């Protein structure tokens, strides 16, 4: 997650102190430079999971076309609750389900 | 004269197209809207 500049608003980007070898960030429209928190610079991901939960709303109690199961909330003791599968669409993705309680709102899974 | 629109217009009936559709549970007839024995 990149930030960006407190006075120039644009994104600030990294470099090398090379006086004093400490990650800093430097903007290429400015010359604000401030320190970071975080020495990591970069990251990729083949092995990724962001669409498990996240198909989840407030409201998705109102949605009257989700199927009701009769699994207990081990929150709530709630004996209704809709439920669904992942929402990811690939082609290797599991096929456990989520469920959401309209008592609760707590989503759990069968496991 | 009462006909087709003052069903309409009392809310008894109303029209749906394809993309409405996809928000909707259909019963197919007035028997299905309750389990037989
Ligand atoms: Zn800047
Ligand atoms: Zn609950």
């Amino acid at each position: 997650s990149f930030r960006f500049c407190l006075e120039c608003n644009n994104m600030l980007y990294p470099k090398e102190d090379k006086e004093n070898q400490r990650l800093l960030y430097s903007c290429r429209n400015c010359d604000y430079t401030e320190l970071a928190e975080d020495p990591k610079v970069y990251r990729h991901e083949l092995i990724t999971n962001i669409g498990e939960t996240a198909g989840i709303v407030d409201d998705i109690g109102q949605d009257p076309t989700l199927p009701r199961s009769d699994k207990e909330c081990p929150e709530c003791h709630s004996r209704d609750c809709v439920f669904f599968q992942s929402q990811q669409r690939r082609k290797d993705t599991n096929m456990t389900l989520f469920y959401v309680c309209l008592n609760c709102k707590k989503t759990f899974r069968d496991e | 004269v009462y006909g087709w629109s003052s069903l309409v217009t009392s809310g008894v009936i109303e029209y749906v197209d394809g993309e409405e559709e996809e928000t909707i549970m259909i019963a197919m007839t007035p028997e299905d809207l309750q389990t037989r024995s």
